[PDB]
């Protein structure tokens, strides 16, 4: 058995909320039709902007990419390189304030993924979407899918209502660990405060670049609050959030931990080490690490060659493509870790 | 400053160095000669209300010994409240010829930045009193020190009025804001302040702050002190993205801004990601005249303290140069506990020429020293 | 030159929600903004492409009988003429356009790209004047402006504010800073220069959570919760001394309810008796500002258990400053024939329906 | 016979050092080493006119209510009051570091127990809880549930998340299990702007406006389902006024009728739920003390069971604790307010 090439972040796009009806109870299905079916399509990848879909993508009757398994599989697997792909559906159930409806639609969304995606091609896996406004309901949604091994990780958004290390959110980490599932943070958010500590970014471009700041906050919260000692099998995947910001954050957080360790005495290993050992990052976007020598440089600055895992971020369009990362390194060994070995730690998927 | 007013000579950096972040504090009652009677009464009866529910402290009070170095305490007052101690322990000891005062605390019972007082008329009076005080007590007695004048960024009218009042004084070298604001700093709200600073040929320094009106991260309030202190760099990241992507430097092509005590190295992969994203998504901002990272050399500076400490020391010089090697300026943050010494701040293998211009030529260019 | 409004036999309706049909704003929008909308939508304070954070419940919160043959309620000007203006003899119907397209509440002024927001406010003002006000001058415009970028809003008030088809400036109940902040004083200054009063309509967004202590869950919380923003805004506009600086400024709170203002003001005075030392520049007692400066529209009418309590509370607020509204075509539409309780005095009901709004909008017979 | 209970008086912590006898060495030593930052709140700024009336006894620093001996001397002097519920508003809920929040909250309750409850058997108190960890707040309630001199749970009017959110159900569960009412007291964690439209610029603006947050809290508590899941729940609104309640109740009733299937577990009208489960202290009276206005507001509430007497000692308000008598002609109503309505909360006899 050889570790498989896993595309660690691809997207399924819900056509409309009507696609959820076959998976909702009659109360919720009737409600949704009576409400005129407002769509929680997010603005994280605005559907008309250059990032939403690359030009070479298969599209449905309305011009939209990645709304059917048939279109995604046709594109993602065309060139024979990829063995499996991890599907994340970003349909904005986490922005549903009504907590019952958040629960119902998250559940329906996972049903939709299972029946119309995972059932349709055995090369697909998926994250579990959870109603993260009720952490205890989020744990129950992890549990509900924990027997279906095609669901391989738990989806959380980069910007939450409360930091993910707060005890309030411990049921999510505990259920994820108990089910043997890594937790992924994906760009996006619940927008229950300003997306930055200094207010509301005025453009999508400003917002998209700046969400790395929130991932520093989440990682510092998760580690300082003790998640990695309390739930020591935790694995965290950062999906589509960059990674070049990680070293300067790791260094500062290590520096200050040497002074403040008695404030968090359960953290007896450096963050540096804890991050290298517990955190993985997808490679799309590469944020310039694809330029000559820059992937070797960032791996050196990370101090680990185990963190980068391959993704295409299909169908999204980035300045460099899924395998342009090869331009940034001279090491076949590193490329083998990024393309298959690193992800084996997350999913244990063999060819 | 676009017409100077006063006979005090402009600063001269010849053989000494520049220190871009020094924290003096007024002795108790030292601001009262400069405050209207109505504000002294107000403070006695209400303190200085800000974005907390706390009478006397900020929402994240300091941990070990108020976060001051244990050797910088005078006979009587807080660290930084003794002018002679600061002259011998800092200005003489490290031959600082341009030390920039960054007064963000009126002093006694109140340690929050004047500008953040929720009563903005009180905020403007505290900022003004601070500027009168620091010019008379520190700068003019020892003009090695120069003032970065705090103003009320959240009420631009009052800030413009203060910049016009003292912004041409040769004892003043910068306008002093905070790292946290209610709107990101590229917002049109702050443009009248940038205009007034430009008219006085003054650069702007934004120092690390709490407050601002939002949580200290974009995704909730922090719990532990590692989260609080490390989390400060996030505000600077957000402010850099806003100031650049807003086209603020298109409108103000001579405006110079420095991020003070926001670290340096993280800016380089941030700018790198900004350019990469902009390559795809630039069509959203068609009026932005330059590629985002080209604004850096002309517009964005950063101070050193606290020095980034990579595991492999060779990475420091690389990331500083990836940010911009001409725009990194030395600072001690006297008298805070993570104070940086110019003799030991840099790692043994640091390039000497980069080090020299961080200590001298880079700050001289930022502050207009010629 | 359009004639001044005239109220004789009919009534004032201070809140009507028209909607531009698909594409109706494009003739007034610069080309740079059209493309932007096609790609980005109208981004605001959500992570949602097309809806706001609290999308409406049953049937888009619209009257079931107010849907045209095609298009969204409020988008057919004939149906608005017969189903509202003719049917209730409305002679001054004040338009508050809350959405640039077939939505129920997505204000132009709240676009995070404020250049887009000013453009959409501009197009909305040109559209409602040509499409609705000038063809049927029983309607007049409360013009949306960008309250969070006062330069743009002053420019727009200078551009169209003097048009006799305009009777007010339109803002939102939620803002990033409370409305007595100095930030908004240029807008109050420009409005006073054009002899315009200001209407603040119920809104989502604004930059904060919809309460001062967290985001609401259920619909009963969201909809009842709208009252809270207006309570906060009244307190700021009064206590900041805004009406000391602008002694002729009139503001109306639209669809924040009315009766709750009376206990709020009573608590304000009572607290101020002890704590007035904190605000020594304020020139009058807080409740003394209401009469000359603070108006409220009626819809959705307060419904006390004992009907009598309505007139009492309206008078304890200020009976001269209560103005009728239908909120056509929303589902909780108020009918002037049936909104008032049986025992309601006729004098109060008559000036709510006529004189009160006439004086707010500067209308004569 | 039901006792006259002063349903809201205050203990004022002299300084954080007063907690040192009740802190484990780790927190005690640390306290000293951080130079003892005080979490004295700004809800009643110590130098402002509300902080203490001019007849209150003061300590060496000029502060009222910093000792049980001074409070007891003032509150019970005229013989009218039989018991007083003590609320200490020291700002533990604004400590961000969650373990320190838990430690200081526990120490504060120990301070109340040892230096206040143990000194006069006419005093009762609320339980201060670390609200930023609802699980820990539940454990704090459990811990003090065996001391029946703690008669209610203290929550601030402005919270981090609304109190009806499932995240906060452990607090309501623990309070019901201990047979304790839950009070909301003016004050806040200040983890967002205190209004939905941003930051009030003055204490006066903030203080008046916190009533809006209590509307949010009650609508969240009821719509989310607290009164059906935890049906023995009792809510006391302390020092948040009350004249605002009827216009809120009527709107809430009207929209509950529009939105019934959204919240199907709420089968009673919010009008009746609020009249049955919510009580309110009378200091400040916010103009209800004027002629006829107390009868009027009871008429508007539709219940004479809601208002409970308090002085809000040592605070200064525009009218005094017994001035509410000028607003009614009914001795029966005054008997409800002074004695009988609070019996539903504490079951205290004379
Ligand atoms: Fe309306
Ligand atoms: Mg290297
Ligand atoms: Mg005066
Ligand atoms: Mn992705
Ligand atoms: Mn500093
Ligand atoms: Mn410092
Ligand atoms: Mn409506
Ligand atoms: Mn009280």
């Amino acid at each position: 058995g050889v570790p498989a090439v896993v595309d660690c972040d691809v997207h399924a796009v819900l056509p409309s909320p009507h696609s959820l009806i076959p998976y909702l109870d009659e109360y919720w299905a009737d409600q949704l039709v009576a409400q005129l079916a407002p769509t929680y399509e997010p603005n994280y990848h605005p559907r008309g902007s250059a990032i939403a879909q690359h030009s070479d993508a298969s599209v449905d009757e309305n011009g939209r990419a990645a709304t059917t398994a048939e279109n995604l599989v046709k594109d993602v697997f065309a060139d024979g390189f990829t063995d499996f792909a991890v599907v994340n559906c970003l349909y904005g159930v986490q922005q549903i304030h009504q907590p019952r409806r958040e629960m119902a639609h998250a559940r329906a969304l996972n049903h939709w993924i299972a029946n119309e995606w995972l059932d349709k091609d055995d090369r697909l896996r998926a994250s579990i979407v959870v109603p993260q406004g009720s952490p205890r309901a989020a744990a129950e949604e992890i549990d509900f899918w924990s027997g279906d091994k095609r669901f391989v990780q738990v989806l959380l958004l980069g910007q939450s209502e409360l930091l993910y290390g707060r005890e309030i959110n411990w049921p999510i980490w505990e259920a994820a660990e108990a089910a043997g599932l890594p937790v992924t943070l994906h760009i996006g958010g619940v927008f229950r405060q300003a997306p930055t500590s200094v207010g509301w970014p005025a453009s999508h471009l400003e917002w998209y670049v700046g969400q790395q700041s929130n991932i520093e906050a989440q990682l510092n919260s998760i580690i300082s609050e003790g998640i990695l000692q309390k739930f020591p099998k935790t694995k965290i995947l950062l999906s589509e959030l960059g990674f070049n910001w990680l070293p300067p954050f790791m260094w500062k957080f290590d520096k200050l931990w040497k002074s403040y360790r008695p404030d968090i005495p359960w953290v007896q290993e450096s963050p540096l080490e804890l991050i290298r050992e517990h955190v993985r990052v997808t490679t799309s976007p590469s944020d310039g690490a694809e330029e000559a020598g820059r992937l070797d440089s960032i791996v050196d600055r990370l101090g680990s060659d185990r963190m980068l895992v391959y993704s295409s971020d299909y169908p999204h369009k980035h300045h460099s493509g899924p395998r342009d990362i090869e331009n940034g390194t001279h090491s076949p060994e590193l490329l083998d870790r990024i393309y298959r070995r690193n992800a084996f730690d997350l999913y244990n998927l063999v060819v | 400053e676009h017409g100077s007013l006063g006979t005090l000579p402009a600063p001269s950096v010849t053989t000494g160095i520049v220190d871009a972040d020094i924290h003096p504090v007024p002795q108790d009652g030292a601001l009262e000669p400069y405050l209207d009677d109505r504000w002294k009464k107000h403070i006695r009866e209400y303190g200085v209300r800000t974005t907390t529910g706390l009478q006397f402290i900020s929402e994240y009070p300091q941990m070990y010994g108020g976060a001051m170095r244990a050797d910088a305490w005078p006979e009587s007052g807080y660290p930084g409240s003794d002018r002679e101690l600061l002259r011998t322990q800092l200005l003489d000891k490290h031959n600082i010829q341009l030390g920039v005062l960054q007064c963000l605390a009126p002093g006694g019972q109140t340690l929050n930045p004047a500008g953040q007082a929720l009563n903005q008329e009180l905020a403007a009076a505290l900022c003004r009193a601070t500027n009168d005080w620091q010019l008379e007590h520190l700068v003019y007695p020892d003009p090695r020190m120069r003032a970065a004048i705090p103003v009320t960024f959240e009420t631009p009218d009052y800030a413009v009025a203060e910049i016009e009042r003292v912004g041409a004084d040769p004892g003043v070298v910068a306008v002093l804001g905070t790292s946290k604001t209610l709107e990101p700093l590229g917002s049109r709200k702050y443009w009248p302040i940038y205009e007034a600073s430009v008219a006085q040929n003054l650069p702007i320094q934004f120092h690390l702050s709490q407050g601002g009106g939002h949580a200290n991260t974009g995704t909730g309030w922090t719990s532990y002190h590692t989260e609080y202190h490390t989390g400060h760099v996030q505000s600077f990241q957000s402010q850099l993205l806003s100031l650049v992507l807003s086209g603020t430097f298109d409108r103000f092509p001579t405006l110079k801004v420095m991020f003070v005590e926001g670290n340096v190295a993280h800016f380089a992969p941030l700018i790198q990601r900004m350019d990469y994203t902009w390559e795809t998504l630039r069509g959203e901002l068609p009026d932005l005249q330059r590629k985002p990272s080209e604004y850096i050399r002309d517009h964005i500076w950063a101070s050193t303290q606290p020095i980034d400490e990579p595991e492999k020391p060779e990475h420091l010089a690389e990331l500083l140069e990836e940010f911009c090697g001409d725009n990194v300026v030395f600072a001690t943050d006297y008298p805070h506990f993570d104070f940086d010494d110019p003799e030991t701040a840099f790692p043994r293998s640091f390039p000497v020429d980069l080090r020299d211009k961080i200590l001298r030529g880079n700050g001289m260019r930022f502050f207009g020293v010629t």
